[PDB]
């Protein structure tokens, strides 16, 4: 039986780093900061006698 | 008494420098002069602990 589906939104800071090669030659290790605002669903049921 | 102290720490560094100097230098009899240069410094280090 659906109980209660609704969604929560958390927002977090994550920092990722990459290695990009330029011109196959030019390579860097670039890290980068982005603040994402995930959004999920949840949706809580019970399950009664049938 | 019995006493267990575990202790792992760990750390990684990765520096990479890029340096590229391109220089061009036309000089004629005292009728035409051009020299022109272009130097690109790119530093990047990463630190990882644990």
């Amino acid at each position: 039986v659906h109980l209660l589906s609704q969604t929560h939104e958390e927002g977090y800071s994550r920092l990722e780093c990459k290695k990009k090669c330029t011109l196959k030659i030019f390579c860097k290790t670039v890290c980068e900061d982005v603040f994402r605002v995930a959004k999920a669903e949840f949706r809580a049921y019970w399950c009664v006698a049938a | 008494q019995e006493d267990h102290v575990r202790s792992s720490f760990l750390l990684d560094n990765q520096n990479s420098q890029n340096t590229v100097t391109a220089s061009a230098g036309i000089a004629f009899l005292n009728i035409v002069n051009f020299k022109v240069e272009t130097d690109y410094i790119s530093q990047t280090s990463l630190t990882k602990d644990y």
